[PDB]
RNA sequence: UGGGCUACACACGUGCUACAAUGGACAAUACAAAGGGCAGCGAAACCGCGAGGUCAAGCAAAUCCCAUAAAGUUGUUCUCAGUUCGGAUUGUAGUCUGCAACUCGACUACAUGAAGCUGGAAUCGCUAGUAAUCGUAGAUCAGCAUGCUACGGUGAAUACGUUC
């Protein structure tokens, strides 16, 4: 729990003097971590979502939850209820284990690294990282990657502003 | 051959890999013998015109 | 040249166009005509716009394409 | 049985240790003159000793598993850096500039009319 | 959590080489060698080639070149 | 300047290499002819297992070099096996030419060791120093020949006949 350990100690007391907050309680925190693939293509091969959904487990620790067609799509050729997304949450220690992982050994990982947007924020506090590669997590070998996809992480934070969470992240160790 | 083609093979290459040699009587480029700077061609109608010394027909 | 007793060969021009602003950390993409260039340590990290014939291909980089010739990355012919 | 693979037994020695992977006619002269072996003795008519001395030779020279792995990882390496040699690797065609128009069997597999 | 559902999860000690820097984080992957750390506990080592502290992004410095690398073998050469 | 002419699901012609015991491998030892050589032929010696590198004699030619021909002969081994056959395929590491071998050269060391176990319909050359096999040299050419043009070594079978 070194990232809870910083953010308890340093990013608190950062936070709070930077935004002049009269309580403790209104500090934002990371409320929780939503890694989400979305396989279209398991429409023409549920193999592929298996697959993807394995990649997902062993990415996160824990089990995904597969999501289901909200509806039916003539085009994309979905019917409802078919399993087309793999979802996982993180909250607690393995949420900020996740968050030092994918900030240390993972996003330096990806070729010509140059930092990720800036402006990835949904307008509330809330911030939205698409990794292009599974490979960029140490977790997976490439050898047993049978196809190369990528995973939307969503960091969903208490953070009433962009600007709050922005600073939350860079404190943490966020590249821009 | 073109007229500006002799003119880029008789003029020096800046690379020295990069000379070639021309037939000199009428410029095509393949089949040139060296001792002559001769094509094929202009080696047999000069030898028919008896204009290359000790050069004639052979058989055996 | 190959020959080990002739070091690795790469264009004068290519190669002092990539040591000129070194130290910024802006670089640069490099365009070059120099498919027959070597790929020395000191491009690790640069972006070469080769020419394969009509246009300059973008190629990065790394480590691991270090001792190949920048030709081997932009690739010349066309098929499907 | 040498590196983890059997070799035939009626065989003579410097043949029959040409089975193992890595290990070629050079390679099989040289490892049985380190280790001091008849050259035309056959590998059951051999001794304990022998047996040892050339298992010893044998395990430094990188051979079998091994050279498969360090293969595999350079061509992969060669595929993934997307050079030619990869792309040509992943196409299935020759790599050391071949011409594909005819005479291109054993990499291009059998004939497809 | 539910049991008998999740992968197997436990603590690892992610090792950048290139800067020889330790940080310590659950994770899967489960690697055989063991190495101390400063809990009295011993967790397995995950190898790193490059990691926050010696990217060049990350560090704002040239990364360095590891032994038995291309560059490497280049230099040799 | 760089890239095509070197592409590649395919069909055809011409060849090279083989499928093995009339052979493969290892060591020793003979017998040709015809050509080329000026900034070209590069002897001997030393170095490297190797392709090759350093020094360097002779030679503008019946003088020196290219340049030790191979098949063959004699000894050991394999014993009818996809093998001690066959060498495509690709990994790594070298040599040489060229300002430069990525597309797109040749060769060398180590390893990898595919098909192929005399080939359906059909079809080709050849009447004797011919066919078949074995090497050798030269034009082009910095480098690049399984092509082309010449040279010799060993050296056959058959032609009844004009029905088609
Ligand atoms: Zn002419």
């Amino acid at each position: 729990n070194r990232l809870k350990e910083k953010f308890n100690t340093e990013v608190t007391e950062n936070l709070m003097k930077k935004f002049n907050y009269s309580s403790v309680m209104e500090v934002p925190k990371i409320d929780k971590i939503v890694v989400n693939m979305g396989v279209g293509d398991a429409v023409q091969n549920s193999k592929v979502l298996d697959n993807a959904v394995e990649e997902l487990e062993l990415i996160t620790g824990q089990k995904p939850l597969v999501t289901k067609a909200k509806k039916s799509i003539a085009t994309f050729r979905l019917r409802e209820g078919m399993p087309i997304g793999a979802k996982v949450t993180l909250r607690g220690e393995r949420m900020y284990e996740f968050l030092d992982k994918l900030i240390s050994v993972s996003l330096p990982r990806v070729r010509d690294f140059q930092g990720v947007s800036k402006k990835a924020f949904d307008g509330r506090g809330n911030y939205t990282l698409g990794v292009k590669e599974q490979l960029i997590f140490p977790e997976i070998d490439y050898d047993k990657v049978s196809k190369v996809r990528g995973m939307d992480i969503v960091i969903v934070t208490t953070a009433n502003t962009d600007e709050e969470a922005r600073e939350l992240l860079a404190n943490f160790g966020m590249p821009f | 051959a073109k007229t500006s083609m002799v003119a880029k093979q008789q003029k020096k290459q800046k690379y020295a890999v990069r000379e070639y040699t021309r037939c000199e009587r009428c410029g095509r480029p393949h089949s040139v013998y060296r001792k002559f700077k001769l094509c094929r061609i202009c080696f047999r109608e000069l030898a028919y015109k008896g204009q290359i010394p000790g050069v004639r027909k052979a058989s055996w | 040249a190959r020959s080990i007793k002739k070091g690795p060969f790469v264009d004068e021009h290519l190669m002092k166009k990539v040591e000129a602003q070194e130290g910024s950390e802006k670089k640069q993409v490099i365009k070059t005509w120099s498919r027959r260039s070597t790929i020395f340590p000191n491009f690790i990290g640069h972006t070469f716009a080769v020419y394969d014939g009509r246009k300059h291909v973008p190629v990065y980089v790394t480590e691991d394409m270090v001792g190949h010739k920048l030709g081997e990355f932009a690739p010349t012919r066309t098929f499907k | 049985r040498i590196a983890g693979v059997d070799i035939p037994r009626e065989k003579r020695v410097v043949i029959s240790l040409t089975y193992i992977y890595g290990i070629g006619t050079s390679t099989a002269q040289k490892i049985l003159e380190e280790a001091n072996v008849s050259a035309d003795t056959r590998v059951k008519d051999l001794t304990d000793d022998e047996l040892g001395r050339i298992r010893e030779v044998v395990d430094g020279y990188k051979v079998e598993g091994d050279l498969r792995r360090e293969t595999n990882l350079n061509i992969k390496r060669l595929m993934e850096i997307s050079s030619y040699r990869g792309i040509r690797h992943r196409r299935g065609l020759p790599v050391r500039g071949q011409k594909t128009k005819n005479n291109a069997r054993t990499r291009k597999g059998p004939v497809k009319t | 959590m539910k049991q008998g559902i999740h992968p197997e999860y436990h603590q690892v000690i992610f090792l950048d080489t290139t800067t020889n820097f330790k940080f310590l984080s659950g994770s899967t992957k489960t690697s055989s060698e063991m190495m101390e750390w400063e809990d009295g506990k011993e967790y397995p080592v995950i190898r790193l080639d490059i990691s926050s502290d010696s990217h060049p992004f990350y560090t704002g410095r040239q990364k360095f070149a590891a032994a038995d690398g291309r560059v490497e073998r280049f230099n040799k050469k």
